[PDB]
């Protein structure tokens, strides 16, 4: 009798019929509470009949309602509640940089010195889209605080300035990510603007709804959104954003209506319009819809046969490598060894097992040194994907070397990749490198912008957050984290026009992957119960709550308590002798 | 309206506030 | 300057509350 | 922030 | 970059094609 | 398909003889 083991295996299989059949027929309540914590961490919400023994509490756990309070409690143990302004870490371009830095560092602590009681003083120092992303950063600071988040955002939903209102809509979506609040306040607030006359409003509302509902393929939210790709007033940017939102909401579900609607939107577009790089967001949403489903993808590869030849290579490659993202398939990697999405797909497939990942690391170094001049632009982003929140020294040395490339896009992507690799770690080596590289790229606005983003990303959450997609002994992959990471890195395969252009708000897709990296233990009543742990790697002695790093294993120091789950990661319930 | 409140049915026009 | 009266939002000066809820 | 130790939190400087 | 630093057994150094020889 | 040493790499249309094209072994 070890239902948390069976449940972990079922989650590995992604076979929700068996997950639901194992969660039921467990008679022990506290075991179900532990399994509910596991499901909440994995982003699976299962509907229960109100006549199950403890429906109220199992539902309350599964929806991460208490996540914010435990996170702030650990923030009180560390004495880190004080806000940091961006200059502590150290034109429109630099105010935009400061806004993103401020949001990244103060993420999940609802405090700030820029977005004060009155945020207009900061918002109106920005212009156009930078003001949209500034307004969106407020919702990133208030992450997982739905009630307080909306209470703070609400004043800006009535702004006369459309960019500020669009950013407030996106923020309102962001604060609802991961917290599955049983009120659907985001759907009520955002759903009137998905067909608004202003396209900027449509972008804010649709990206917000996509982030708020990324976990589950809600039929109502999908029925609301799917019409917007066919609207004659929708820009290609709006069609792309709609495909991203629908694929995030429907991630891994094989939803047929998303598939058919996207294929129709491809088949309608001119061979002249499919050159627009927002069109790359159309098949990304398609791949997200079939992420990890493997050999089933052939049925759709045949339907793409009619599409124009230049676009066809990209769509086919991206959708195919999405279908195999977790496989760690030796033969697809041989096939991949258009080119950018190929190398990104190599990383996306290889990250599932370590030997393939080391061979990928060798390949990526070879490509950065001697590869095709066009092909190497994507090579550092693949290094990000395979090693997010994992500050290896060899990877950082390689990226630091190529952060001076005379090709501007190799430089941009290497700096962003350093920020991704070091994200959520206060790594002093990386911080010093970034400071020196900031002194080198002074008088270079785009490289300096990438430097500020990487600096902010290193201090994400003041060191308390991670972006790694894996959890629970590095054996379960969060699909919503993968969807957010892929959204960002595929948008970085055209950094000069998407990220350095108008659409840098897509950086907020990283919020889908943000998770806490703290171990916390409870008694059987969910009351903070301090115990002592021996955190090694597989060592010092620590008292829970303890922050774990990327590859560390905690084991209870004494035999007084016994854990209900064999893995001491995240939230663990502890029984008595 | 799929975007309204009646509080919140178990505990108004959000956009217009009418 | 943290609430709206019944419509006026004196912060945004929007014209046409239980914080952000409709009630 | 400083750099706590008991709880395995690594800070940075300002600190 | 300029090159000092490190070359992975690429020894003249020929670390990459995009660096000065 | 080779390269000749400023340097020119025709097979890569890049402008900035190596024994090996893949790794440039001297």
């Amino acid at each position: 009798s070890r239902f948390p083991e069976a449940l972990r295996l079922a989650l590995m299989l992604n076979d929700m019929e068996l997950v639901e059949d194992i969660f039921t027929s467990c008679k022990d309540v506290v075991v179900q509470k532990q399994m509910a914590f596991m499901l909440g961490r994995h982003g699976v919400f299962l509907e229960l009949s109100e006549d199950v023994e403890e429906y109220e509490d199992l539902t309350e756990i599964m929806s991460n309602v208490q996540l914010n309070s435990n996170f702030l409690a650990l923030a009180r143990e560390l004495d880190i509640m004080e806000p940091k302004v961006p200059d502590d870490i150290y034109s429109a371009r630099m105010n935009l940089a400061s806004s993103f830095v401020n949001g990244f560092v103060n993420a999940a602590f609802g405090q700030d010195k820029l977005l004060t009681d009155d945020g207009n003083k900061w918002l109106y120092k920005n212009k156009d889209h930078g003001m949209l992303s500034a307004a969106a950063s407020l919702g990133m600071i208030l992450l997982w605080d739905v009630d307080g988040g909306l209470t703070q955002i609400d004043k800006y939903l009535y702004s006369s300035e459309d960019y500020i209102k669009s950013g407030a809509l996106l923020a309102c979506g962001i604060v609802n990510s991961g917290v599955r609040n049983e009120c659907d306040p985001a759907l009520a607030l955002l759903s009137d603007f998905v067909l608004h006359n202003s396209n900027t409003m449509r972008l804010g509302s649709i990206f917000g709804l996509g982030l708020a509902y990324a976990g589950s393929n809600r039929e109502d939210v999908l029925t609301l959104l799917l019409p917007v790709m066919g609207d004659s007033k929708s820009s290609m940017e709006v069609a792309g954003v709609t495909a991203l939102a629908c694929g995030m909401i429907a991630v891994g579900s094989c939803n047929g209506d998303v598939t058919s609607t996207i294929l129709q939107t491809i088949m309608e577009k001119s061979e002249t319009e499919l050159k627009d790089t927002y069109a790359r967001w159309l098949p990304l949403g398609l791949g997200l819809n079939h992420l990890g489903k493997g050999e089933a993808i052939e049925a759709i590869l045949a339907a793409l046969e009619v599409v124009s030849e230049p676009f066809r290579s990209f769509a086919n490659t991206l959708v195919d490598v999405c279908a195999y993202a977790g496989s760690g398939n030796v033969l697809k990697v041989q096939q991949l060894l258009h080119q950018g999405v190929a190398v990104l797909g190599i990383a996306l497939i290889a990250m599932g097992e370590e030997i393939g990942a080391e061979m990928a690391l060798r390949t990526f170094g070879h490509l950065l040194r001697y590869g095709e001049p066009t092909l190497r632009r994507a090579v550092p982003l693949a290094l990000a994907l395979i090693s997010v929140s994992n500050p290896r020294l060899n990877i950082l040395d390689t990226l630091s070397k190529f952060s001076h490339d005379a090709d501007p896009e190799v430089s941009y992507n290497s700096i962003f990749a350093m920020g991704m690799v070091g994200s959520g770690t206060n790594n002093a080596r990386l911080a010093a490198m970034l400071r020196q590289l900031a002194q080198y790229h002074a008088k270079d606005p785009n490289n300096l912008f990438m430097v500020r983003l990487a600096q902010g990303l290193t201090h994400l959450g003041k060191g308390t957050l991670t972006l790694c997609p894996y959890h629970s002994d590095r054996q379960l992959m969060s699909q919503v984290a993968v969807a957010g990471l892929l959204t960002v890195l595929v948008s970085f395969l055209d950094v000069r026009n998407i990220i350095l252009g108008k659409s840098h708000y897509v950086l907020y897709g990283l919020v889908a992957a943000m998770q806490p990296r703290m171990l916390v233990t409870f008694d059987e009543e969910l009351r903070p119960l301090p115990v002592s742990v021996r955190v090694g790697q597989a060592f010092q002695t620590h008292t829970t709550p303890v922050l774990l790093a990327h590859g560390e294993r905690a084991e209870l120091a004494t035999e007084e308590f016994l854990p209900v789950t064999p893995i001491l990661e995240g939230f663990v319930i502890l029984r008595k002798n | 309206s799929v975007s309204s409140a009646v509080y919140s049915a178990s505990s108004y026009y959000y956009s217009s506030s009418l | 300057s943290s609430y709206s009266m019944h419509y006026i939002y004196p912060y945004s000066s929007y014209t046409y509350k239980y914080q952000w809820r409709g009630a | 922030f400083p750099d706590v130790g008991l709880h395995r939190y690594w800070g940075w400087d300002c600190g």
